[PDB]
RNA sequence: GCUUGACUGCGAGCGUGACGGCGCGAGCAGGUGCGAAAGCAGGUCAUAGUGAUCCGGUGGUUCUGAAUGGAAGGGCCAUC
RNA sequence: UGAGCCUUGAUGGAAGUGUGGACGCCAGUCUGCAUGGCUUUAAUGUUUGAUGUUCUAACGUUGACCCGUAAUCCGGGUUGCGGACAGUGUCUGGUGGGUAGUUUGACUGGGGCGGUCU
RNA sequence: GUUUAUUAAAAACACAGCACUGUGCAAACACGAAAGUGGACGUAUACGGUGUGACGCCUGCCCGGUGCCGGAAGGUUAAUU
RNA sequence: UUUUGUAUAAUGGGUCAGCGACUUAUAUUCUGUAGCAAGGUUAACCGAAUAGGGGAGCCGAAGGGAAACCGAGUCUUAACUGGGCGUUAAGUUGCAGGGUAUAGACCCGAAACCCGGUGAUCUAGCCAUGGGCAGGUUGAAGGUUGGGUAACACUAACUGGAGGACCGAACCGACUAAUGUUGAAAAAUUAGCGGAUGACUUGUGGCUGGGGGUGAAAGGCCAAUCAAACCGGGAGAUAGCU
RNA sequence: AGGGUGACAGCCCCGUACACAAAAAUGCACAUGCUGUGAGCUCGAUGAGUAGGGCGGGACACGUGGUAUCCUGUCUGAAUA
RNA sequence: UAAGGUGAUAUGAACCGUUAUAACCGGCGAUUUCCGAAUGGGGAAACCCAGUGUGUUUCGACACACUAUCAUUAACUGAAUCCAUAGGUUAAUGAGGCGAACCGGGGGAACUGAAACAUCUAAGUACCCCGAGGAAAAGAAAUCAACCGAGAUUCCCCCAG
């Protein structure tokens, strides 16, 4: 899907709008980068596609605080 | 990312300290291992007094040695038998470990380390000034004389 | 020789254009210059020497300015 | 190694007798290692960028095992290798008939050529 | 040998041979938004692309222009600050 | 019909019958007409529904200036002159018609463009698995022996049987001529012709999809269609032309 | 009203205004039973990778324009009645 | 409900009813082959092959029933690795696919007009795709106003071409 999965943050669609303002249809792609990620309290070191920024919020949040939702919200991880 | 340090952490690690640091140092290494933690509050607030569990509640609470320059003080009356010499030297050997625990039918037992002599006290009679050394600070005021038989 | 009329505001009424425009103009008002004065001077003896609009630039202005005071911006005049 | 800030030097506890540097009105010398009675530049900390090093712990592995599993996929683990490189996202200079949409005037003794266009 | 089925079978294409050029393997390159796959269960005596076209004798001079290769010290130069 | 001009040998019509083209909506402006008149009229909606209510609002009774502003004046200007535009204009709301605007805008008609699907039962490659090739000829490499040599070369018989080899049916192809050309046939028939153990030919099924495939390269082929297939849609594309 | 009956019918026929009709099955208003909901009051608390911002785009009638406001892919990042 | 009936081309035959369920009309059920989401596996739809059970049986097995996938949950199992997960089994529920328009969302043309054509227009239209209900959406101000105030959203007419 190329989700964010922690942010949902998926691939908008824009123009590429160069000079002349000639328009050409596109899409901006997110980040991901699926990090290795160390829970600790349930001692497995899952692994998820994240995205910078929106994975600047699994350590303002915590890992835990993350997957609070995520899985609660019923997506697999 | 701040983080409070578990350990050595070289050239910024204290232990229950935090500072400044790398994300990419932290959620990598700082952390999944056992050397640091978030600064979400919780982890300094909810252990604002955890450094004062010794710099407070285990600092007032030790007097043991303190209380003894009033109560180790507060003696009748001290003297330690030396065995007299002769008008002048002695027999025996009265030094420290006497006056630091002269006290065993009075149940006040203590140790040897209560003690105010520096160098040996050469075989006289002079007024035994050797107070209680178990605390350094306060110390206390415990005497002794040269006695004999 | 002396000067700056190659001035500013307007203009009876005409010529020429499909139109946008282009041209001629006595006289009026303010101030100028040449002449004793009558007067002449609103560029060159005349007919070529040139680009609409838009979009912006520059100086002016108490015209406007989205709650009010300002300001940006807009209009008006000059001009690129 | 430049960039700066902090602090410490040179302009603006007693001589005299060996031995460094710092440019030069040199008719200069100033400043350091044995003996004798607040502007210009330099170090240390320091934060910041630049080269280039090594490390592992992200990240990659289409090396070797193990388990799911009587599976040359996938996933988790062990190890080896590589390593903040590679790669990807946003932005950005170049290149880009590979692709795409279009333009490419009128007069004219037919059209073109030539010439013309106020 | 091949070719315009249905006006062209040829002097056209292909060919074996030749030369240039790329590619060290997760190859270059190609299909694909990706995963994956062909190249190849190959590995430079290999694979792709280009031009020439058995074989014999050969394949001269020009690098100014265009392109490709190498250098990049200096001039100019993007986002960024 | 179209033309400067047609009996024109310039277009269209074999004939008949039925069908076939300036409409419709909202707006705007005129003209006729009706109502009311410095006033005219409501919209939605309510509704004892074509009534009645509702005057939100629209137009007109004042214009000038770029405007602030001013006002039968107002701008222009220092101008308190002149000049421009205004002031001794009846408007408004229906109804019918003329014209315009927006829409398919009288009707019919492109060659194309864009989107989503259907097609490799024809054909182009390729994949897997089966089949076919009467007869006749040529005689390579290798070899056994005789000779030959220091030994090898070398050589001669016989053996052996190669080859995008030779002749020629089936089979595959398509160089020539005739005939056919409202055919027997939307590419054939007849007489010749080329390849015929190979880059051969063929059955069965499979994979490549449209700006894409495939191509021993002709723009060839991709279902009698190809300089971008076919079907449906955008769509009544647009058509200063007929 | 309308329809039919051997030509056009209020009175031939079926209907027609009108008046009534449901074992059952359900739409929906209410009405209440059960399960779930939890009112009500006192004292609280009052929505951070968020608002803003830089870069690229998109939405606003508004084509970056002097251009607010809204969403953002990308990098950031606050006060806290 | 009622004297007529066995739908039609369809007569005929053979019949059922003339008071009270003959036929016919509406309610509610019983049955409801095979294909088809198609769901036991497969497949050229309407056919082919299996497992485990049974009503039975003369007990050959005749058929019939249950067995897809995923999600949540519960129980029982249970690897690399002590634990622990992953994986597995079972049961329970729920989904699945049809759909005319209307609606929310994801992606999004060109012809065309500009008398050419890029910006611009056509147009967020055609079209494709996911989702939802009888309505969907939106909705109780970090909204406007303008120093007076108004008071969520939605639809209508004005404002105003
Ligand atoms: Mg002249
Ligand atoms: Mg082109
Ligand atoms: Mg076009
Ligand atoms: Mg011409
Ligand atoms: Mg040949
Ligand atoms: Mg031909
Ligand atoms: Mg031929
Ligand atoms: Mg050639
Ligand atoms: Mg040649
Ligand atoms: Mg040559
Ligand atoms: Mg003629
Ligand atoms: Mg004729
Ligand atoms: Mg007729
Ligand atoms: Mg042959
Ligand atoms: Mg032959
Ligand atoms: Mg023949
Ligand atoms: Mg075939
Ligand atoms: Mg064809
Ligand atoms: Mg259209
Ligand atoms: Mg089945
Ligand atoms: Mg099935
Ligand atoms: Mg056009």
């Amino acid at each position: 899907s190329r989700v964010c999965q922690v942010t949902g943050k998926r691939p908008v669609t824009g123009n590429n709008r160069s000079h002349a303002l000639n328009a050409t249809k596109r899409r901006f792609l997110p980040n991901l980068h699926s990090h290795r990620f160390w829970v600790e309290s349930e001692k497995r070191f899952v692994t998820l596609r994240v995205s910078a920024k929106g994975m600047r919020v699994i350590d303002k949040k915590g890992i835990d605080t993350v997957l609070a939702e995520l899985r609660a919200r019923g997506e697999k991880y | 990312m701040q983080v409070i340090l578990l350990d050595k952490v070289a050239n910024l690690g204290s232990l229950g300290d935090q500072v400044n640091v790398k994300a990419g140092y932290a959620r990598n290494f700082l952390v999944p291992q056992g050397k640091a933690v978030p600064a979400t509050k919780k982890n300094i607030e909810f252990f604002e007094a955890r450094r004062a569990e010794l710099e407070a509640k285990l600092a007032e609470v030790l007097a043991a040695a303190n209380a003894r320059a009033e109560k180790i003080n507060a003696l009748e009356t001290v003297t330690i038998a030396s065995k007299a010499g002769d008008e002048g030297k002695l027999f025996g050997s009265i030094g420290t470990r006497d006056i630091a625990d002269a006290v065993t039918a009075a149940g006040v037992e203590v140790a040897k380390s209560e003690v105010r002599l520096p160098n040996g006290v050469l075989r006289t009679t002079g007024e035994h000034e050797v107070s209680f050394q178990v605390h350094s600070e306060v110390f206390a005021k415990v005497i002794v004389n040269v006695v004999a038989e």
